[PDB]
RNA sequence: CAUCUCAGUAGGAGCGGGAAAAGAAAUCAAUUGAGAUGCCGUAAGUAACGGCGAGUGAAACCGGCACAGUUCAAACCGAA
RNA sequence: UUUACUGCAGCCUGUCGUUGGGUUGUGGUUCUGGAUGUACAGUGUAGGUAGGAGGCAUCGAAGCGGGUGCGCCAGCAUUCGUGGAGCCGUCCUUGGGACACUACCCUUCCGGGACUACGACCCUAACUCUGAGAAGAGGACCCCGAUAGGUGGGCAGUUUG
């Protein structure tokens, strides 16, 4: 499973066909100031705590490949529905 | 500045750790530890605070040092089956402050007088000390008085065990007005105790 | 079913009168105003909370009943 | 009942309070004696840097010592002297930085004195035990209040379609 580093595809902002650069979308780290974290602080007391003592869930046999297509003119990225592959070479 | 000596005493007790009062604390703590739970003392330890809280030099007015432990409400683990939220009791401090406990013990010791106010006078690693001002309502000097005859009334009995003192009203959530006091006035019981 | 709900309920300890509790803004408002407290009506099953599930859940403005404001500490005199 | 899910007592340990006085090893904090600042040296020591330079000087300025701040035992300071001129640099040692007094405000030097936090040791007056008491034995440790992490079928509520 390869895919070119660059190719020519419609840019939804420029509304024209021109080169794009493909890259990998890396999952960030959850911050501590969102309201879920504040709720987790407010709900920690004595004993059980509901959602925040849930065991972590399982996983699926193969995840999707999450990619971001960034234009080379306006530098504005856009995302597309992603396929599912095990080994993903990124064939420039 | 033309200033009374009550002001100087007030300043001296403003920051105890950085004046001559620290040495006096060192001497006094030993004598206080040797004493009992409740003790009658002739003069208040801090004159300015007592005069501010309504102390006068007359018959029928008594002042007492009470002794109360530190820490929260010492609570027992439930014997039978709780639900894991009511099962824990080690971190559950009380809902009653320590001044209130002190004044209630003083009231329990003196069955004929009535509590007026109290104030903080010292503390160490095991104990805290307060002084409680008590007034006798059946003494003629109090009866003749115009600023104290309100205590000779049939609604002032048990004034400390019904949360009518200043610390009691602090603990009832009625030290202020407005936002936050929706369920604390005119009483805790009136709203099914959802305030406090 | 564990947070939640049942519910500050049932129950317990203390105090206490013909009533008790509260009570004279370090308040509520919004551009500019009102002027102690209590109780009834409404706001309203709204805002808010919540395995955002089941459920829980106000206040202010406004209309009434009844109306009431004051006393110490200190600065000045020093036993009057 | 247990190495089922979630918790709670008990116990082990860090930190804060109770909690004081000294011995020193720690590090800056904080403070002096010199701009200490110096390789293409120097008549000069980049008196940081710098009005890319002009005031000092028998009315005090030099080469040298174990070497005086310090460094390249050179030499700006005048210090203990020593000869009895280093002057600025528009002779810039034509510069890493090129340099002159009212400025060193600042590489630094660092009795590091000073409050602080750590590891160890000593003392008694808090505190603890024993005794009717004198007193004796320990001692800022332990116990205690709070908080953080662990172990925990000792115990509780449930699930096991
Ligand atoms: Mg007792
Ligand atoms: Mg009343
Ligand atoms: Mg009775
Ligand atoms: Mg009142
Ligand atoms: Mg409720
Ligand atoms: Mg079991
Ligand atoms: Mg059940
Ligand atoms: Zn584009």
């Amino acid at each position: 499973m390869k895919i070119p580093k660059r190719f020519r595809t419609y840019c939804p902002f420029c509304k024209t066909h021109n080169e794009v650069v493909v890259e990998r979308v890396k999952k960030g780290q959850a911050s501590s100031m969102t309201h879920i974290a504040r709720q987790k602080k407010r709900q920690e007391g004595i004993g059980n705590s509901g959602k925040f003592s849930k065991v972590p869930g399982g996983d699926k046999p193969t995840k999707r490949i999450w990619l971001r297509y960034r234009c080379t003119v306006c530098k504005k990225a856009h995302q597309r529905p992603c396929f599912r592959a095990k080994k993903f070479e990124f064939k420039e | 500045m033309v200033k009374s000596f009550y002001g100087y005493v007030r300043d001296a007790w403003k920051n105890p750790d950085e004046t001559y009062v620290n040495e006096l604390r060192w001497e006094r703590l030993q004598v206080w530890r040797k004493q009992g739970s409740v003790t009658r003392i002739e003069r208040p330890t801090r004159i300015d605070r007592a005069r501010s809280l309504g102390y006068k030099a007359k018959q029928g007015i008594v002042v007492v040092r009470v002794n109360v432990r530190r820490g929260g409400l010492g609570h027992v683990r439930p014997n039978r089956g709780r639900r894991t939220q009511k099962m824990g009791k080690n971190k559950v401090s009380g809902g009653m402050s320590i001044q209130r406990i002190a004044e209630v013990r003083a009231d329990r010791r003196y069955p004929n007088l009535e509590v007026l106010n109290s104030y903080w006078v010292g503390e160490d690693g095991k104990h805290k000390w307060f002084e409680v001002i008590l007034v006798d309502p059946h003494h003629p000097v109090i009866k003749s008085d115009k600023n104290l005859n309100w205590v000779c009334d049939p609604s002032s009995r048990g004034r400390a065990t019904r949360g009518k003192t200043s610390a009691g009203r602090k603990g009832r959530g009625m030290a202020t007005r407005g936002k936050g006091t929706e369920k604390t006035r005119p009483s805790i019981r009136a709203y099914k105790s959802r305030g406090k």
